[PDB]
C-alpha cells in the first residue's frame, strides 16, 4: 500500500503519492534488484527531470541487492549523459552494481550514511551447450569485468591494479572506509 | 426624539425572541439620528459611523424587521438585493442601482436621501465559493464586494435624477455616501 499526500498549491488542493511527491522535487527512489522494468522507469524519470529543469540538483537514493549489469549500464550512462548533478546516497546497502551507480554520481556530491554497507563482487553468469558458445559467451563476460573495472577507477581515483584485487571476491567496505576509498566524499551525520 | 426603549417597544410588536438583534438597530438608529443632528462644527471631527450586518437562520426574521423599521422611520428608507448587481457595468445591472432606488421613495430629494438608510437581502450569495482567489473573472462574487468597498466608506456616485428627462441635460447628480449607513 501506498500512502496519499495532500500538496497546498494556490490554484488549489491536489493529491499525490508518496513516491509522486517527491518526484517533483528531483527525488528518485531506487529499491529492490535491479531489472529491465524497474531500469526503463527510473530513465524516464530523469529524462523527464532533464526538460523541466536542467540546472537543478536531482537527489538518487538507492537500497538495493543489486541486479542485472545491463539494466543498470543504461542508467550510468544516462547519469553522465545529462547536465544536471546526479547527487546519490546509500540507504541501507549498496551491491556491485549498487556500488557502481553510487560512485558514477557528480564528484563532491556523493553521500553514504553512517550504518550503511557497501558490497563490491566481480560479474556472475553461465551458460549451457558447446564449447564454441561457452567461449564466445566467457569472451564476452571477461571484456564487461575489464569495463567495469577501468570504469570504477576513473570515479573512485583508485589504479586499476587495485580494483582487480579487491573485486575478486565479495568485499565489504564500511561507510567511513568508502570516503578514505574515494568512492564517496563525505557522511551526512546530522543536518545543519 | 425617539429613544432605544420606545423604537425597541414598537419593534417588540411585530418581532419576537430577537433581543440581541433589536439592542444593535436601536443603537444606530439613535446614534444615526445623533450624528446627523449634531452641526459637526465641534472638537468631535468626521464621527465614525457604525454599519450593520444581520446574520441569521432561514426565514428567522431578518427581511421583517427592515421593513418594520420604514414604517416608524422619518428618513428615507431603501431596500435592494444584491442578485441583480454586476460588476465592471455588465448586462445585470450597476451599484448605482441603489442610489437611484432610494430617490424615488426619497421623491429626489438630494438633501434628504444622504441621511437614508440602505438595506441589503440574500448578501451571502457574492460569497466566493470557499476558495482561494480566482484563476478568472467573477463577475457575481469577489467582483462585487470589491466594487462595495469604496460605496460603503463614502464616496460621491453618478446617478441620473429620474433617469434623466432627455438628452439636453446629459449629467448626473453627485450623492454623497460618507453619512449613508448600511445593514
Ligand atoms: N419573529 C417573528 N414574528 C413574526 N413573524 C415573523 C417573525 N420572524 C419571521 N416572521 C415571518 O416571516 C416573514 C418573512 O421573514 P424574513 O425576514 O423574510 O425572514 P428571513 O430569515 O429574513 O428570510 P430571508 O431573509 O428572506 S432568507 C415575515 O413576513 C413574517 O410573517
Amino acid at each position: 500500500l501506498v500512502p496519499m499526500v495532500i500538496e497546498q498549491t494556490s490554484r488549489g488542493e491536489r493529491s499525490f503519492d508518496i513516491y509522486s511527491r517527491l518526484l517533483k522535487e528531483r527525488v528518485i527512489f531506487l529499491t529492490g534488484q535491479v531489472e529491465d522494468h524497474m531500469a526503463n522507469l527510473i530513465v524516464a524519470q530523469m529524462l523527464f527531470l532533464e526538460a523541466e529543469n536542467p540546472e537543478k540538483d536531482i537527489y538518487l537514493y538507492i537500497n538495493s541487492p543489486g541486479g542485472v549489469i545491463t539494466a543498470g549500464m543504461s542508467i550510468y550512462d544516462t547519469m553522465q549523459f545529462i547536465k544536471p548533478d546526479v547527487s546519490t546516497i546509500c540507504m541501507g546497502q549498496a551491491a556491485s552494481m549498487g556500488a557502481f551507480l553510487l560512485t558514477a554520481g557528480a564528484k563532491g556530491k556523493r553521500f553514504c550514511l553512517p550504518n550503511s554497507r557497501v558490497m563490491i563482487h566481480q560479474p556472475l553468469g553461465g551458460y549451457q551447450g558447446q564449447a564454441t558458445d561457452i567461449e564466445i559467451h566467457a569472451r564476452e563476460i571477461l571484456k564487461v569485468k575489464g569495463r567495469m573495472n577501468e570504469l570504477m577507477a576513473l570515479h573512485t581515483g583508485q589504479s586499476l591494479e587495485q580494483i582487480e584485487r579487491d573485486t575478486e571476491r565479495d568485499r565489504f567496505l564500511s561507510a567511513p572506509e568508502a570516503v578514505e576509498y574515494g568512492l564517496v566524499d563525505s557522511i551526512l551525520t546530522h543536518r545543519n | 426624539l425617539p429613544t432605544p426603549h420606545e423604537i425597541r417597544n414598537h419593534l417588540d410588536d411585530y418581532v419576537i425572541g430577537q433581543e440581541q438583534a433589536k439592542k444593535v438597530l436601536a443603537v444606530a438608529v439613535y446614534n444615526h439620528y445623533k450624528r446627523l443632528r449634531n452641526g459637526d462644527t465641534s472638537n468631535g471631527v468626521e464621527l465614525g459611523k457604525s454599519n450593520i450586518l444581520l446574520i441569521g437562520p432561514t426565514g428567522s426574521g431578518k427581511t421583517l424587521l427592515a421593513e418594520t423599521l420604514a414604517r416608524l422611520l422619518d428618513v428615507p428608507f431603501t431596500m435592494a438585493d444584491a442578485t441583480t448587481l454586476t460588476e465592471a457595468g455588465y448586462v445585470g445591472e450597476d451599484v448605482e442601482n441603489i442610489i437611484q432606488k432610494l430617490l424615488q421613495k426619497s421623491d429626489y430629494d438630494v438633501q434628504k436621501a444622504q441621511r437614508g438608510i440602505v438595506y441589503i437581502d440574500q448578501i451571502d450569495k457574492i460569497s466566493r465559493k470557499s476558495d482561494n482567489p480566482s484563476i478568472t473573472r467573477d463577475v457575481s462574487g469577489e467582483g462585487v464586494q470589491q466594487a462595495l468597498l469604496k460605496l460603503i466608506e463614502g464616496t460621491v456616485a453618478a446617478v441620473p435624477p429620474q433617469g434623466g428627462r432627455k438628452h439636453p441635460q446629459q449629467e448626473f447628480l453627485q450623492v454623497d455616501t460618507s453619512k449613508i449607513l448600511f445593514i
